[PDB]
């Protein structure tokens, strides 16, 4: 019958590993770098574009920083269009939060809600996991501002600063270096770039193979801010970093 | 049941409610308390057809229960409210609606505010400085109207409810046995042992 | 891979008989029926001294007329207890009434072979199902992951079954007493256990009529220890 | 559905899916349970090798499932999730319907039951998770710590540890925790706790959380300074 | 019928009537409207009397299995929200069960009322069936926490043998329980014709009536 | 060889290898003879014991007060398909009052068995089964195998060194099938069958059952001292 | 609209002796004002010597007793050939009622046998499963008319000792089958006499630990 | 839950000393219009059983499809269906009786009264009725509808016991349900003329009749009968 051609995508391995699981993370380790920085008056998100061509529309392009909700933003690493498909279930369960509650969601519940579907994958079901890996931005009453990142596994955890994607190892290093705990927004959108421009592994650093984006209190009075950056406004804060 | 009333004063909120559950043409307890402690910080009374009003309570504090344990954190007054109100719009389009009436006294620690909100069985939810369900609200909002302020202490709000429940045995054909009286505020929620 | 209710070309069920496997690699457990009640022993096998062994629970109670003691991956047999609780209650509601040790160890039994691609594999358990009614008196069985029950005079199953079964063989008649069979089901047990036998690491039960099912308290038991090595010693 | 049968017996009468899962079990970060005379402790480690961590919001590795009771874990932490979620519905499940909060021992044996249930059914993995489920039972002060595992056995200890280099600490604590006279203190229950985690963690900094649950529904979690007095104490007794 | 039943210093009492109704024939005399659930638990019957022994049967099969699966005995709140549950499942498809359920556990003697609505109410004493009325004004008068238990017993009795007096459909005889910690003690049937004319005498009762 | 993975797979000669797998498990079963005359049906089982302690695993099923069987092989299928035929037994009875007919009862067998051996997931029965019954038609003997096989027959023999009682019916067809109202001699007949499949062991008290049904004979099974006589 | 319910008339009596057991029932069957049959069998024996009958709407008993029938067939089945006790019977029977507490089987059942120390017994039930053994039981058309009757001649009610005037009763001597069987037949009489949906016949069928007897007797056809 | 439209008089039957004889009108009544006068009412299953069915007409159609394929599904498999293993009355009886009380049960009923007239392979006469509540009933006599009103006092003056059912023979017996129809004839409104009459004997098997007549009818006195009470002219 069937059996024959069932690849078992949710079983051990002799050594405790679930296989599916660490071939995605292998598979993800060579998407686009994200970092994610969060400070004492915000949080910066960083991304790379893969090899872009010229003829691509930046301006209306979006594969690395998706908004889910006022309050939080995520950096995707891995398959965009397993993403998205992601994305759009946080979303619902950020609106399905505010209509029971009438208050925004906290936003380490929204990222337990996304880390309990991935790990749905890797136990039930038969079928192949999400081959994303994401690091969320947000702010929220309780915490402040708060970074986390999940994987495929569906494990999450919290970070001052973090990278997914290709080279983390080199790049997380070099957070881990320059990183301290009074650091501002505008230092770690430096930090971010500056690491950026170290572990990518095109030939320069330039604003078409860059997505940009803050969560600043740096919006009038008590409230927080959004800023998806745009090709022009990333192309000036290259400048002003002087990595061009 | 029949008679549940509330006041939200300077830093707390009064919650009072009746002792009475009638079987039949019987009397058969009076000393009943119809009120739900949801949170440390949240009280919920309620009043409506028999075995519903209990059954919805209890279902009301489990969840919230449920929640709190999870994150590890309290659910505001405003939130808690929602979340009834939305269950009770869900359930009166059921096959068998739950035909209970509630109010929710919370002292909100963020703000540091007391707070009251009126739900009816369809779902209806009203933020108020002094609320009541059924017929309750015929005999004693006139007084509330007259006498409240927003900057009353908590034995001034006990004594406006002591008139309230006056007017009440004397104008009511039922007798409801007397109150049940809590206070909810930043301290928690405790009863009023002497009423 | 291969189906589950896959047959062998011997005419077995491949799964069926890799769950005896394991019931064989499980501790030891004994059950003797005599005309005065039926008594179940097992060995606890507690991994580590710091294991609260009084926790370990391989005998256990299905009705105050039948006890169950068992061996293999004893997680299993929770479902088939529960289930045997059930059934055994359900009956009494439904007959008011006791409900008889063959009829109560048939339905666990057919527990057994509900699985395929229900659950998903065979039960990795062996039970030991003793008790007692009207009918056909005391009674042990002996209820396996095949779907088959037989009845027994004694029975032993587990890691030293076979040595235990022969030992069984020679000491069991059928004018046994109570107090006879709670020293040889401990004679036995020791016998085949790796640890020396105490009340800490060995259990035991008994059903009678009057009494219904009790397990043992462990200042009992190691009383039935010490007038086991005295009568030992005593040849 | 996909009912695939996952975990089956071998020709040697084992199911290698449940010892699998057992082997992300030993590769999960160490957890360990001391009971004393009037309370139990949880210790757990953290792996050093995430750093840049933000430890306010990071998952801690205690879970509260009801106001007297709590679960720690080693092995799959997402897996550990759905286990905690499950416990803690049964906990208010339970006191809706019965009027008491589940015994330790009644909730231990329900998270075993689910951790059972999925070892013989189709279409799922076991959970490659061992819990570690301490707490006190509604009006009684005798301490409770029970052990699970992927398989769905269950028991009571003195004293557990599990995950890496779980044997190690294990072994310590079999030579020195006594049955006829246990922690009598909380100091002396925490003390020994930590010490055994000392086998094993490293350094003695952020790599050591220490939970204390008392009667009551008294528990409360040490912080970093606290646990490392414990450290330094230990230490320069050491130097002797 | 009349039912009722009371806490006390010793215990808790439990009476009942066994007169059963089809309309205004008398089809019973002599019906048992206890249920001993086990030793320290005992269930009473007002209403439908077949929701009333079908469900309290199944009660105990509930209260059974509890028992076996930890080793111990159901508490009587436990076993009188099994029952409220029970009745809420079937909320508003007619059936008709007023029980009290007694028993002694951890907590001391208990005593709660459930209702086919799925109410349950704690309490010191409750009365339910058609002659409920009649039986509170009784106990009322003469209740008290001090009570012996052979002046207690004799309450319970006096009190549906008042309810059986004036009330059309309850009668035939009394059926009487005590609660201890020990389980529960059976103190036997006592007809109302015999027990009415007794008390009449000895108490100097229903002067009213002529004997 | 690689076509008796699961029993949806002919192999490249038309054979079906789960099934005779399961065929095999009847050969290993003990062995149980089914022989009738024009008034009467017996059943004789030869059953089995794990070990000295223990009893002797029943063979014989009763299904109606008018028909039953005796196994060999998996006793757990043997109780499905008897519970299945007592079903059908009774549904035949309350809905059109109407014993049901030996000959319909095999073919509802082989229809129930059929179907396990051409879908995917599930397995063949692994028993064998000796129906005999006494119906509007007289007596009947079928035998069931889990390939779907039933047939109708006089005499036959299932289980382990059944060949032995199947030859000695054979010679003694003539004979055996004229014993009619001889419930006795009929059974003496079956004894004498199936002692020609015994090896070692003879019949005991405990080791025989005997199963008899005809004219004015309701389903009855004899174990024990009541089969002493035949001994 | 469809009524699924109907009325067969008919009536039914069951007492207890010691060591005995009757269950007797007139043999009309009848809608509204006509007579379907003069002699269907009301009373049945359903095995290991327990007797029952389902009076009221007929449909709705036939299946009853078919039900409970085969209820006992199956315990034998899965019981080892067990016999089925009268009050195991009873419990039963109270299950296979309840399993209809909505759309009620429309009769009242009374089974007669044996209990398990060989004394005379009789089980009533409802139409939603409520049972209780008794002494004795009329149920039926006529219940109302033979109940109070059976009170005073089987039970002794408002019967005292000539002398004491009320001071003391009767006392409760147990009837033999056949003082029974008398009262019996001038119950089922005297109902003919006064209630139009009983006569024609009278069946009864009497328990023994030697097994289950018959009789029947002539009633009015009017 | 339904109404009847399309509707089937009184069915009236009886046993004999050999057999059983069955009766029904052709007629196929819409409310007070008599609107069809070619409906068979009596359908036979075999030659040793005929069903007599009165009441709704597109569930009688139901049912003799019903009959006819149980015909069918009898013979499968059946080498015996001409002799042993034949349908028997009592067969097809308890059969349409489950259908109906199952139908009943489901508050959906065919709204029937049926009598399933027959005799056994030992002999013995079958008569028994059920209707759409699923009662059933047998006696030497039945009837429906009308039928049950009317024919049974007539029948049963000939048949009052199970003893009287020897001594009856098939002329006596015929002579009984010939009169009855006519007797039905005069005073049920929704009635014909015309009608069908089956006997089942032991020794003569299944004799079925078709359009028989009420004949031998008394309407001359009618015209001596003037006015309501006072008119003479
Ligand atoms: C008093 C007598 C009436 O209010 C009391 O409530 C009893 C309670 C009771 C409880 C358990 C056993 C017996 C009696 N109730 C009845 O007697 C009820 C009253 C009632 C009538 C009708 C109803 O439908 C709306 C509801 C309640 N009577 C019955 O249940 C009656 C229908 N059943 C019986 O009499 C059953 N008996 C008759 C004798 O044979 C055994 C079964
Ligand atoms: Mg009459």
């Amino acid at each position: 019958g069937s059996r024959r051609y069932d690849s078992r995508t949710t079983i051990f391995s002799p050594e405790g590993r679930l296989y599916q699981v660490e071939y995605a993370l292998e598979s993800i380790s060579h998407a686009g770098t994200a970092i994610g920085i969060m400070a004492s008056d915000g949080i910066v998100l960083a991304a790379e574009r893969k090899v872009t061509s010229t003829l691509l529309e930046q301006d209306t392009s979006t594969e690395k920083l998706y908004k889910l909700n006022d309050k939080i933003a995520v950096a995707v690493a891995g398959l965009t269009a397993d993403a998205e498909i992601l994305i759009n279930t946080a979303r619902i369960h950020a609106q399905n939060y505010l209509k029971t509650y009438n208050e925004d969601i906290p936003v380490e519940i929204l990222v337990r809600r996304l880390s309990d579907i991935k790990q749905g994958y890797t136990q039930h079901g038969g079928l192949r996991p999400f081959g994303v890996s994401f690091i969320y931005a947000g702010y929220d009453d309780r915490y402040g501002y708060q970074l986390y990142t999940s994987n495929p596994s569906g494990n999450y955890t919290g970070w001052k600063a973090i990278s997914v994607g290709a080279n983390t190892s080199a790049a997380q290093t070099l957070l881990q270096m320059d990183y301290k705990d009074d650091m501002k927004v505008d230092d770690a959108i430096e930090l971010a770039l500056k690491t950026l421009s170290k572990t990518t592994d095109s030939s320069a650093l330039t604003y078409d193979r860059l997505e940009f984006a803050t969560i600043r209190k740096g919006a009038n009075d008590g409230e927080v801010y959004q800023k998806i950056f745009k090709p022009q406004e990333i192309k000036d804060i290259l400048v002003k970093t002087g990595i061009t | 049941m029949d008679i549940i009333l509330g006041i939200r004063v300077q830093d707390s909120v009064i919650l009072a409610s009746s002792k009475a559950v009638t079987r039949g043409i019987s009397v058969l307890k009076d000393s009943d308390d119809k009120t739900r402690q949801l949170s440390p910080h949240t009280l919920m009374s309620f009043a409506g057809e028999a075995g519903d009003t209990v059954q919805f309570a209890e279902y009301i504090q489990a969840n919230i229960q449920l929640y709190s344990i999870r994150e590890d954190y309290e659910l505001s007054p405003q939130a808690v409210s929602s979340f009834v109100r939305q269950e009770l719009a869900k359930s009166i389009r059921s096959r068998r609606p739950y035909q209970v009436n509630v109010l929710i006294g919370g002292y909100d620690k963020k703000k540091n505010k007391p707070e009251l909100y009126q739900i009816d069985y369809l779902g209806t939810k009203v933020e108020l400085p002094y609320g009541a369900h059924g017929y309750s609200g015929f005999y004693t909002f006139s007084l509330l109207d007259h006498h409240y302020r927003p900057d009353m202490t908590t034995e001034e709000g006990l004594d406006l409810l002591k008139l309230c429940v006056q007017e009440l045995e004397k104008r009511m054909p039922m007798d409801f046995k007397g109150v049940i009286v809590k206070i909810v505020d930043k301290d928690g929620i405790r009863q009023v042992d002497d009423f | 891979d291969r189906g589950v209710s896959t047959f062998s070309p011997e005419g077995r069920l491949f799964q069926v008989e890799y769950s005896l496997e394991a019931i064989k690699l499980g501790s030891t457990a004994i059950g003797i029926a005599t005309k005065e009640g039926v008594v179940l022993g097992v060995e606890k096998r507690a991994t580590s001294p710091l294991l609260e062994s009084d926790s370990i629970e391989k005998i256990v109670e299905i009705d105050r007329h039948i006890g169950c003691a068992m061996s293999g991956l004893t997680a299993d047999a929770r479902s088939m207890i529960e289930h045997a609780r059930t059934a055994a209650v359900t009956h009494n509601l439904y007959y008011d009434e006791d409900i008889n040790v063959e009829s109560l160890t048939q339905s666990v039994c057919d527990l057994a072979l509900r699985f395929g691609e229900l659950m998903s594999r065979p039960f990795g358990v062996a039970l030991l199902i003793a008790g007692h009614d009207a009918d056909d008196g005391y009674q042990l069985f002996h209820a396996e992951p095949s779907g088959t029950f037989y009845r027994y005079n004694a029975k032993a199953i587990g890691s030293g079954s076979e040595g235990a079964q022969a030992e069984l063989l020679n000491e069991w008649h059928s004018s046994l007493t109570l107090k006879e069979a709670e020293l040889l089901v401990l004679k036995i047990l020791k016998q085949v256990m790796e640890e020396k036998l105490d009340e800490n690491n060995a259990q035991l039960s008994c059903i009678t009529k009057q009494d219904g099912f009790k397990i043992y308290d462990n200042e009992k038991t190691a009383e039935l220890i010490k007038e086991l090595k005295e009568k030992e010693a005593a040849e | 559905g996909y009912d695939r049968a996952l975990s089956i017996f071998s020709p040697d009468g084992h199911i290698f899916q449940v010892e699998y899962a057992l082997e992300a079990v030993k590769r999960g970060t160490c957890a360990v349970g001391v009971k004393g005379k009037n309370c139990v402790v949880l210790g757990c480690e953290r792996r050093s090798t995430l750093k840049l961590q933000d430890t306010r919001i990071t998952p801690s590795k205690v879970s509260k499932i009801d106001s007297h009771v709590v679960l720690s874990f080693s092995g799959l932490n997402a897996d550990s999730r759905i286990l905690i979620e499950k416990a803690r519905v049964e906990a208010q499940s339970h006191r809706l319907t019965l009027e008491d909060p589940v015994t330790v021992e009644y909730l231990t044996r329900y998270v075993a039951g689910v951790q059972q249930r999925y070892t013989q059914s189709g279409g799922v993995r076991p959970f490659g998770v061992s819990t570690l489920i301490a707490g006190f039972d509604p009006r009684d002060d005798e301490p409770k710590l029970y052990q699970t595992e992927p398989s769905g056995i269950y028991s009571s200890w003195s004293a557990q540890t599990i995950g890496r280099n779980s044997k190690t600490v294990r072994e310590f604590l079999e030579k020195n925790y006594d049955r006829k006279e246990p922690p009598a203190t909380v100091e002396e229950c925490v003390k020994l706790t930590v010490r055994s985690l000392l086998e094993v963690v490293q350094t003695g900094a952020k790599n050591i959380e220490i939970t204390v649950v008392k009667p009551d529904s008294d528990i409360v979690a040490l912080s970093s300074e606290e646990i490392n007095q414990y450290v330094t104490q230990i230490e320069q007794e050491k130097q002797e | 019928t009349t039912t009722l039943a009371f806490k006390f210093q010793h215990g808790v009492i439990a009476a009942v009537d066994s007169r059963a109704s089809a309309g205004s024939y008398i089809s019973a005399l002599r019906m048992n409207k206890v249920i001993e659930i086990n030793p320290y638990l005992l269930g009473t019957m007002s209403g439908c009397a077949a929701d009333c022994q079908y469900w309290e049967r199944l009660l105990a099969k509930e209260c059974r299995l509890y028992y076996l699966r930890n080793g111990e005995r159901i508490s009587v709140s436990a076993a009188s929200k099994l029952l409220s549950n029970m009745m809420c499942q079937y909320r508003g498809m007619g059936l008709s069960m007023g029980s009290m359920i007694c028993g002694w556990d951890k907590k001391g003697p208990g005593l709660y009322y459930v209702d086919e609505h799925g109410t349950r109410l704690s309490g010191n004493m409750f009365s339910t069936g058609s002659g409920n009325t009649y039986a509170y004004g009784v106990l009322d008068s003469n209740y008290k926490w001090d009570l012996s238990v052979e002046d207690a017993l004799y309450l319970g009795k006096r009190s549906i043998l008042a309810a059986a007096h004036r009330d059309a459909y309850s009668g035939g005889s009394v059926n009487l329980y005590h609660v201890t910690e020990d389980g529960w003690i059976y103190h036997g049937n006592h007809d109302v014709g015999e027990l009415f004319w007794k008390v009449k005498e000895e108490e100097g009762s229903f002067n009213n009536v002529i004997g | 060889n690689n076509y008796d993975g699961d029993t949806v797979t002919f192999s490249p000669t038309g054979r079906l290898f789960q099934v005779e797998y399961a065929l095999e498990a009847i050969k290993q079963g003990s062995v149980t003879v089914g022989l009738r005359s024009n008034t009467h049906a017996v059943l004789v089982a030869l059953k089995r014991n794990a070990d000295e302690l223990s009893s002797y695993q029943k063979k014989i099923i009763k299904c109606d007060e008018h028909m039953g069987l005796s196994l060999a092989g998996l006793a757990p299928d043997a109780r499905v398909l008897s519970n299945y035929l007592r079903q059908q037994c009774n549904y035949s009875s309350l809905v059109f009052n109407r014993k049901l007919a030996v000959e319909r009862a095999g073919h509802l067998l082989c229809d129930k068995a059929q179907k396990n051996t051409q879908s995917y997931g599930g397995r063949p029965y692994g028993v064998g089964l000796l129906i005999i019954g006494y119906d509007k038609s007289g007596a009947h003997l079928l035998e069931f195998q889990p390939s779907g096989n039933v047939t109708e027959l006089y005499g036959t023999a299932i289980g382990a060194r059944s060949q032995g009682a199947k030859t000695y019916l054979e010679r003694t067809l003539d004979t055996f099938i004229k014993i009619d109202g001889n419930p006795d001699e009929l059974i003496k007949a079956g004894v004498e069958a199936i002692s020609q499949s015994l090896r070692d062991e003879s019949l005991t008290v405990d080791n025989l059952s005997i199963a008899i049904v005809g004219k004015d004979t309701p389903f009855t099974i004899y174990d024990g001292e009541a089969v002493a006589k035949y001994i | 609209q469809f009524n699924p319910y109907g009325d067969n008339g008919g009536t039914i009596l069951g007492i207890a002796g010691e060591d005995f057991a009757v269950l007797a029932g007139d043999t009309r069957n009848i809608t509204d004002y006509s007579i379907n049959s003069r002699y269907e069998p009301k009373v049945f024996d359903c095995g290991d010597n327990i007797v029952m009958s389902a009076n009221g709407f007929a449909a709705d008993g036939d299946a009853l007793v078919k039900r409970f029938k085969n209820s006992v067939k199956w315990y034998h089945f899965d019981h080892n050939d067990k016999k089925l006790s009268i009050n195991s019977a009873a419990r039963n029977i109270q299950h296979l009622l309840y399993s209809r507490r909505f759309f009620p089987y429309y009769v009242y059942n009374i089974i007669a046998g044996l209990d398990e120390d060989g004394k005379g017994a009789v089980y009533s039930f409802d139409p939603v499963g409520s049972y209780q053994r008794e002494q004795c039981r009329a149920g039926g058309a006529a219940a109302s008319l033979i109940m109070p009757f059976l009170d005073n001649q089987v039970n002794f009610k408002n019967q005292y000792e000539p002398g004491t005037n009320g001071k003391v009763k009767k006392p409760l001597k147990y009837l033999s089958v056949e003082e029974v069987i008398k009262l019996v037949r001038d119950s089922f009489t005297s109902a003919t006499e006064r209630h139009i949906q009983v006569g024609d016949g009278l069946e009864i069928l009497i328990v023994t630990k030697d097994g289950v007897r018959k009789e029947f007797y002539e009633l009015k056809r009017d | 839950t339904q109404q009847p439209i399309v509707t089937g008089t009184s069915v009236i039957s009886m046993k004999y000393d050999n057999g059983v004889i069955i009766a029904a009108d052709n007629l196929g009544s819409y409310g007070s219009l008599l609107r069809f006068n070619g409906v068979e009412r009596l359908i036979p299953v075999g030659d040793n059983t005929v069903v007599g069915i009165s009441g709704d007409i597109s569930d009688m159609q139901h049912i003799e499809r019903l009959l006819k394929d149980l015909v069918t599904e009898n013979a499968y498999d059946n080498p015996l269906a001409d002799a042993e293993e034949a349908l028997e009355p009592s067969y097809i009886f308890e059969y349409l009786a489950t259908v109906m009380y199952q139908r009943r049960s489901k508050m959906n009923p065919l709204w029937n009264a049926i009598i399933v007239a027959g005799v056994q392979s030992n002999g013995d006469q079958f008569l028994r009725y059920v209707n759409l509540l699923g009662v059933t009933y047998s006696s030497p006599t039945l009837a429906t509808g009308f039928g049950a009103h009317m024919a049974n006092p007539l029948l049963r003056k000939v048949v009052d016991r199970e003893s009287d059912i020897p001594k009856t023979t098939v002329q006596v017996a015929e002579e009984a349900i010939v009169n009855a129809m006519r007797v039905l004839y005069y005073r049920d409104a929704r009635s014909s003329r015309n009608f069908s009459l089956a006997i089942i004997d032991k020794n003569t098997g299944l004799t079925f009749k078709k359009n028989l007549q009420v004949e031998n009818m008394k309407w001359d006195f009618a015209k001596d009968i003037k006015g309501y009470g006072t008119q003479k002219i």
